[PDB]
């Protein structure tokens, strides 16, 4: 039985607890610095570097090697929003909202914002397209639930906006990703599965009204979707929650 | 002041109450109406705890304790020096937690994301309320609720558990513990798997989720998936807290004996209740 | 300088009003403290 | 005190007013509760003792 | 009224995915098992394939021997009576040898030797499974984070069953193999060492178990809330930050005043989880070997009134 | 009190009135409960 | 000594003013609370013992 | 660069510091008044 | 010895100054508390002893 | 190397201001130490 | 001996300097606390005993 | 043993230096605390007994 | 060599000024140790 | 074997300076061990 104290009340338990406080301080520093590889250095609302950068310095850069010859990403690195953000500030001082200049859902700001991702399709471990339509997906079929092929699609304004013609599937994860909806104009749109509500007789889309499925961004190739395209589509649909409220 | 991508998201709207009066940011924080409510409640509670430290006569943060009123005060107020400070800190904390969840709802609405986070926090708040409000109300005294001290709410846990013997034998307690342990295991596995895919051995290309699925199918023959793992983590945490609240709501109100005796119903089933041998027989 | 966007005359006027409110508050506080002091002195 | 008005060229009133209201109400509640906690200045209990209401 | 993304509403099945053959001996990998629609409502529907190498079969057979040894002891305790076996299943216990035997291996089978046999089997099974996790990570070229995260839990397990019994000088200190039995052991361990609540490392271990629950709720809820932007595909968000990662970061930035990245939140996760068992093992190692009354230690170190 | 009207050049009244009503009602409830808590004014015995 | 104004060429006045306002308020409330803790300087206690109001 | 992380110039910094020093001296003088008052009322030294 | 200006070629002045402010305040508070916990150097208690304030 | 981006003269000026602040702080500290020590020495 | 400058060819000066600062502060605080925890060397208590402070 | 330099061919010097430094410091404090634990080597208490400090 | 991207001249200057700071610290430490060992020696 | 990339000549001077530090450290350690053993031996 140890328990001899070297001084005061400082036995081995005290040594251990103070050692753990030191280790925890170091670990929290390490975790916080490792979580500053994106979004830094901090910027003023005009995009210039801010005077206050915080107690934690930025970490040393590290490079990820992308898996299909897609390149190399070094973080933290230079950061620039490669798109024309259409907002104007509502106050000269900091910490106030920036109002849209025009149509926010169309311009892609606020809840409708999208990020200028790489304009290439997501590639699985075999280098093929990860997300592809069920038609091109060999041997892929609906296993459970109501198969939503030909179900009318209802918007938040409670009117039919089109019919589902296909399901886009993530091949390795073997899960549904997008519904392809053909509108009244004969053109096609993609809708994320997370924002549709498949039901007994119809696919409900609470995010968008009927007169908004035309505004959904399209895919240049009809049998594939790139990261940028799906980012734009998902941003549009999600922004419909705030910006289609006036309709419903 | 802002992240490099933050500006295109700081648009007006999404506010539950107000809309311009409290629709702005202080530093990084979004200040809604519920932001003001939360800040006031938190500051009042913290300075009241400091005041109770002054009253108690100790400046040790570990020794500071704010006991609820004694049992003879019932469900009524008490002098600030005796039991009233606890009740004020309790209403302050309840308001702070609820307004924090509502502020989260406002932030979710502004960002156009789901409301999962405030819902989970609501589970946590409901467990807290079970411990401070619902159970003491059903037992008719604020004195059953735990004190607000670092090492004295542990004494509350100890005394409350030992009132019923070994508290391990509460079956809902067993289920909640299973969920808690499973959740910690799953969190370790998820962090490890994502980090191992994103940090391959040495100068190797970053791994795809196919490699994650392959790793876990190789290991245990199943892979719940990238979406399934986050569903599982959320459900494990929420079920853990739900069964914690359930186990405490039935203790002292539906069950009053030693919890171990509750298991006798299995050993007394008539077909085998009187077979000699084993442990109970 | 020049953060909030208010000009010098606007700041002057706003601060004059704000100091008026501060002094109204302080005078009512003085009357309250005088009443308490004549009722129960703390010194 | 002459140039203190320039504080309003540093801070937007829409945030300083909210901060000031929160602060003053909080300080008021803290002081009132501190007095009510000590029996010496608990006005309700002083009145209970004076008027034999216990 | 809105889809919360808790259960998949349409299941899709294609050809069986055999996985990535980085360095995996395809001979050891079994065939793809069945597809479970019940499991598919929540995650992947596919079962298997499972890899079975040297360490895999070693660990499987050693664990089977451990489980079978405990079960045969339980059958003996039941008097070979299936009704008694079902009635007292949770009350049976394979107990370590009595303290008078110390660390010696000369205890009778009924009084501790069978516990030593089962303990050896469990030791082999767990360490072979650890090596198996390391090797499966290595075969696919991934990092070894799973192996070290497992090593934390292995350290708590080793302290409980192997290291602390040796330091305390007797196998009787270790944990019996039984459902209610090891709960009784836990409660008695707390009682003997004077309210383990006042062990600082028990307190930190609980802090981190609560923190793991908090953090996995936060992370799962956050990813589900941004799954409408493909947020559950976290590796691509690490490689090419989309609007899901930005919205998650900004949610927690506007709520807490600070945030994580798609990659660093998993560092938070792995450390929060491993600290549970790391701190817990330290505390259990200290209990008895250094401090035998944690309440008196507390009193002498603040934490409790004198 | 003359110049205090400029306060409505700063804050939108359509929200300020709601906020102030909430505040004053909660102050009322706090005072009511505080008098309840002391035994010499609890009117709900 | 004369060149201390350059502190504002390194630190943003809004951040500094908020920080030192919070700091001064917390320091003052902590010192006052410390005094209220000590019996020899609790002005309320000294007053109550001065006028026999217990 | 020490040529200003905040973007202020020497003149703006000097004037802002002058007003801040005036405020600090006011606060310090009121504090000295309070300290002398309490010490005369009940010294600690 | 006098050539210690070059630290500012190395360390960012803003983080150095905020860290030093925190360090100085915490060190001062810790030393004041060490004295307050010592009966022979608690100034408030020494004053109470010399002026019979108990 | 120089990581802060300062110039040598900027570092000189910053160091002079910082050393002035440090010497003022140390002077007030020395005054406090002398006062306490003559009042109640610890040696 | 004279070649030790190669230490700055391997390690970043910023990391070394901050690590050394933290280490020295913690070591000094620990040693001062050890000496303050032994009555043989607690200079506060020694000076208390020297002048009959208690 | 002359060719021992070739160890830096395989081992990264930064890792070795940091690991060895932390290991040596931990070893040193461990031995100092071991000595302080034994009253036969607690130099503080040895001096206390020798010079009649307590 | 060539790990932090420093050259011999700046590394030498940095080492010299660091050694100067170290010797200042050591000299003050030796003064403190001499003062203590005079006041209450531990050997 | 570019495991570290050192050119087989940097490693020489690195080893020499590290050995210089090691010998200084061990020499001071030997002096300390002699001093403590003389003060009171542990054998
Ligand atoms: C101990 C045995 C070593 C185990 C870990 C070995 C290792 O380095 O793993 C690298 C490991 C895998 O690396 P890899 O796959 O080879 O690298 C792939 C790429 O290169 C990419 O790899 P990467 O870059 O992702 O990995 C880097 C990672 C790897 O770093 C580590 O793994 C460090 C392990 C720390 C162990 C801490 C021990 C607990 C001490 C508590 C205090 C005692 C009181 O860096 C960190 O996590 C840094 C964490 C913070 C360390 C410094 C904290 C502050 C120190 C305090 C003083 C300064 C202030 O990285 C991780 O997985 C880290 C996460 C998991 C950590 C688990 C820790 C387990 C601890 C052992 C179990 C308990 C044993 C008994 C302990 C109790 C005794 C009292
Ligand atoms: C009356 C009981 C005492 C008490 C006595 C103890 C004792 C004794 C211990 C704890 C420990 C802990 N206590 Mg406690 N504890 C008390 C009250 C609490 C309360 C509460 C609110 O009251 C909580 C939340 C906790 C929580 C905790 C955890 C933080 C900690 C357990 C960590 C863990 O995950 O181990 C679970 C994980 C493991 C044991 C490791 C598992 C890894 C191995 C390798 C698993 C292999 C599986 C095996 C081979 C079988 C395979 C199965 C098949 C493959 C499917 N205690 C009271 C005061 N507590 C433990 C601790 O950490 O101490 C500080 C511990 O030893
Ligand atoms: C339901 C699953 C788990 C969970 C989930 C969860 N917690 C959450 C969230 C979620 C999803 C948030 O979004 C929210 C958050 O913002 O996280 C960073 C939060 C949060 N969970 C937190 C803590 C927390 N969660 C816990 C538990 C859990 N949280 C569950 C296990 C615990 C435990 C088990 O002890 C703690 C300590 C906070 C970090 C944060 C909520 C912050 C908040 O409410 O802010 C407003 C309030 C304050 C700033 C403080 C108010 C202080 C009072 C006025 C005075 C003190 C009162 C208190 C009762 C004293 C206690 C004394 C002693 C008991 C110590
Ligand atoms: C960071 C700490 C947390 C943690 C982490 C953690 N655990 C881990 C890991 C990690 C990181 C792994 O990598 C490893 C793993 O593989 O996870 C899936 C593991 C693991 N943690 C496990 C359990 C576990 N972890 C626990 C706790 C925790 N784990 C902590 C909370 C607990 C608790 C709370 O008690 C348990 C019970 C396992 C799932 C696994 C280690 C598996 C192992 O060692 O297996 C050995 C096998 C046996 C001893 C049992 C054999 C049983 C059978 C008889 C085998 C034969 C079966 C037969 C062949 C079937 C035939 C079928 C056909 C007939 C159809
Ligand atoms: C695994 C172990 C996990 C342990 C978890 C429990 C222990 C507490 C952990 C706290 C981690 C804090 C990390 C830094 C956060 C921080 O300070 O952010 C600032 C706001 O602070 C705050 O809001 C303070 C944090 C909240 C109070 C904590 C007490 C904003 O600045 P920044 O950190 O974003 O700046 C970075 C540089 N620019
Ligand atoms: C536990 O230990 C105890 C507490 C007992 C003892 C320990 C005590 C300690 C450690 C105390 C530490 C005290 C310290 C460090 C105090 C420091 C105080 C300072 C620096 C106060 C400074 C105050 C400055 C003020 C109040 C200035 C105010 C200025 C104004 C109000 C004017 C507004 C400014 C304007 C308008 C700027 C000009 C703007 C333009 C556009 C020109
Ligand atoms: C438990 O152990 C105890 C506590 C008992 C004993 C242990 C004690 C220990 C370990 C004590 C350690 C003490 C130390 C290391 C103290 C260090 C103190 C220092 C370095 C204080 C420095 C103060 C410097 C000050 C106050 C400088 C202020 C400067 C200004 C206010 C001016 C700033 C403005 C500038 C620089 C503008 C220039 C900008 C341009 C663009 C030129
Ligand atoms: C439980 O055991 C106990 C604690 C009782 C006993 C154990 C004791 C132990 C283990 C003690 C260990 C002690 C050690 C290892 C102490 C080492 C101390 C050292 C190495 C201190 C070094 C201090 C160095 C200083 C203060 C250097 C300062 C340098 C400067 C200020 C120079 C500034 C740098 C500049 C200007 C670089 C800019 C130049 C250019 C060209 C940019
Ligand atoms: C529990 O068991 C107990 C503790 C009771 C007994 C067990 C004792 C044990 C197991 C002791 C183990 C001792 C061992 C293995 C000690 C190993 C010591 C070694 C390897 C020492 C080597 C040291 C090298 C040193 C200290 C180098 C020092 C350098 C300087 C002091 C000057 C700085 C210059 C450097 C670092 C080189 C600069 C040049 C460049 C290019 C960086
Ligand atoms: C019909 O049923 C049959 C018979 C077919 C199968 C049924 C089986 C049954 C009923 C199995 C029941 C199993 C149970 C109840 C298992 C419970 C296990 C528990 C709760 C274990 C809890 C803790 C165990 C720990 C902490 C073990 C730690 C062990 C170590 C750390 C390694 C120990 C190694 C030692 C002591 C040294 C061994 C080495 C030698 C050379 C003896
Ligand atoms: C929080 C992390 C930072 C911790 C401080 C940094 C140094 C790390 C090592 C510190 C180790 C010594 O830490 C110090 O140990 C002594 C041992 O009696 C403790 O003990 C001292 O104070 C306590 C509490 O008043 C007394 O009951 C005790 O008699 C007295 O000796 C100190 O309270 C603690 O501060
Ligand atoms: C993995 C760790 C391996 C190293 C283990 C070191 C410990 C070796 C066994 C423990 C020592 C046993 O010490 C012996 O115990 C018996 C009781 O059984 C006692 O016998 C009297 C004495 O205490 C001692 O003779
Ligand atoms: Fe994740």
């Amino acid at each position: 039985m140890v328990g001899v104290t070297a001084f005061g009340n400082f036995d081995l338990a005290s040594l251990a607890i103070y050692s753990f406080w030191i280790f925890l301080a170091g670990l929290i520093y390490y975790l916080q610095t490792e979580n500053m590889r994106e979004g830094y250095p901090l910027e003023n609302e005009d995009g210039t570097p801010a005077a206050n950068q915080g107690p934690f310095p930025l970490p040393k850069p590290k490079t990820f090697i992308l898996p299909h010859g897609r390149g190399t990403l070094t973080v933290p690195g230079p950061e620039s929003e490669d798109r024309p953000i259409a907002l104007a500030r509502t106050a000269v001082s900091e910490g106030f909202p920036h109002a849209p200049t025009g149509d926010p859902m169309k311009d892609g700001v606020g809840p409708a914002s999208w990020v200028a991702r790489r304009d290439l399709p997501e590639l699985d471990g075999h280098g093929h397209n990860k997300i592809k339509p069920m038609k091109a997906a060999a041997g892929f079929y609906v296993s459970a639930g109501k198969n939503p092929i030909g179900l009318p699609v209802r918007g938040c304004d409670l009117e039919i906006a089109g019919k589902v013609v296909d399901i886009w599937v993530d091949i390795p994860e073997q899960m549904a990703r997008f519904l392809e909806v053909e509108l009244k104009d004969g053109s096609t749109r993609l809708l994320p599965m997370q924002m549709v509500k498949v039901q007994s007789n119809r696919v409900h889309v609470n995010a968008l009204s009927s007169d908004l499925f035309a505004g959904i961004p399209t895919i240049k190739s009809p049998t594939e979707v790139t990261l940028l395209e799906e980012d734009k589509i998902c941003g549009y649909v999600a922004g419909g929650l705030m910006y289609a409220a006036p309709k419903r | 002041a802002l992240l490099s991508f933050e500006r295109k998201y700081r648009v007006p709207g999404g506010t539950l109450v107000g809309g311009n009066l409290f629709d702005f940011w202080v530093g990084p924080f979004y200040v809604g109406f519920f932001g003001v409510a939360t800040f006031f409640f938190a500051a009042l509670g913290i300075i009241l705890i400091a005041w109770s430290a002054v009253l108690q006569g100790t400046w040790n943060p570990q020794l500071i304790s704010v006991y609820p009123p004694a049992l003879e005060y019932g469900l009524g107020g008490a002098p600030l020096a005796k039991g009233g400070l606890w009740q004020i800190i309790t209403i302050c904390a309840t308001g702070a937690f609820v307004s924090w969840a509502l502020r989260e709802v406002e932030i979710c609405r502004k960002l156009g994301i789901g409301y999962h986070i405030p819902f989970a926090f609501a589970f946590a708040i409901l467990a807290y309320l079970t411990l401070v409000l619902f159970r003491p109300v059903m037992m008719g005294a604020w004195g059953y609720a735990f004190p607000y001290g670092i090492w004295t709410h542990l004494d509350w846990v100890s005394n409350t558990g030992y009132t019923y013997g070994n508290f391990h034998y509460n079956p809902a307690h067993m289920i909640a513990i299973t969920f808690f342990f499973t959740n910690a295991l799953a969190l370790a596995l998820h962090g490890a798997l994502v980090l191992s895919a994103a940090n391959p051995e040495k100068g190797k290309e970053m791994r795809t989720p196919d490699h994650e699925d392959t790793f876990f199918r190789d290991l245990v023959g199943y892979s719940i998936g990238t979406l399934g793992i986050h569903r599982l983590g959320l459900l494990l945490s929420l079920s853990a807290v739900f069964f914690s609240a359930l186990c405490m709501i039935i203790t002292g109100t539906i069950w009053f004996d030693q919890w171990v005796d509750w298991w006798q119903w299995w050993v007394k089933l008539p077909w085998w209740a009187n077979i000699p041998g084993g442990i109970n027989g | 300088l020049g953060y909030t966007g208010l000009t010098d005359e606007q700041a002057q006027e706003l601060h004059s009003v704000y100091m008026s409110g501060l002094w109204l508050f302080s005078a009512v506080a003085i009357v309250a403290h005088l009443a308490v002091y004549i009722w129960r002195p703390w010194f | 005190m002459s140039k203190f008005y320039k504080i309003w060229m540093i801070f937007d009133p829409r945030r300083v007013f909210v901060a000031q209201g929160v602060f003053l109400f909080l300080l008021a509640v803290m002081i009132h509760l501190i007095l009510l906690s000590t029996p010496s200045y608990n006005w309700l209990e002083i009145s209970a003792a004076k008027y034999n209401r216990v | 009224a809105e889809y919360q993304n808790i259960f998949t509403q349409v299941q899709v099945r294609g050809p069986a995915d055999l996985g990535m053959t980085e360095d995996v001996n395809l001979a050891n990998r079994s065939g793809v098992g069945p597809f479970s629609t019940l499991l598919g409502w929540f995650g992947n529907a596919q079962l298997g394939p499972i890899y079975l190498g040297s360490l895999g079969v070693l660990s499987l057979f050693s664990g089977l021997m451990w489980f079978f040894t405990i079960g045969i002891w339980f059958w003996y305790q039941a008097g070979w009576n299936p009704a008694v076996f079902l009635r007292d299943l949770f009350f049976f216990s394979l107990e370590p040898p009595a303290p008078e035997y110390g660390l010696s291996f000369a205890a009778p089978l009924k009084e501790g030797g069978l516990w030593l046999i089962a303990s050896f089997f469990m030791f082999v099974a767990v360490w072979s499974w650890w090596g198996r996790t390391y090797l499966r990570a290595q075969a696919l070229g991934m990092g070894k984070h799973t192996a070290w995260a497992f090593l934390s839990a292995i350290w708590l397990w080793m302290v409980l069953g192997f290291i602390r019994p040796i330091l305390m000088g007797s196998w009787s200190e270790a944990v019996p193999y039984g459902i209610f039995s090891h709960l009784d052991w836990t409660n008695n361990f707390s009682l003997v060492h004077g309210n383990l609540f006042y062990n600082p490392f028990h307190g930190l271990s609980i802090a981190f178990l609560y923190g793991s629950a908090l953090l996995f709720a936060m992370h799962g809820a956050t990813i589900l809330a941004v799954s409408r932007f493909g947020g559950e595909r976290e590796l691509e968000q690490i490689a090419d930050r989309g609007t899901a990662a930005e919205r998650a970061a900004l949610f927690w930035r506007w709520t807490m005043g600070f945030n994580a990245t798609m990659e660093g939140i998993h560092r938070w996760a792995i450390w929060m989880a491993v600290l549970v068992t790391l701190t817990g093992g330290i505390g259990i190692l200290l209990s008895g070997t250094v401090v035998d009354n944690w309440y008196v230690w507390g009193q002498n170190h603040g934490m409790a009134p004198l």
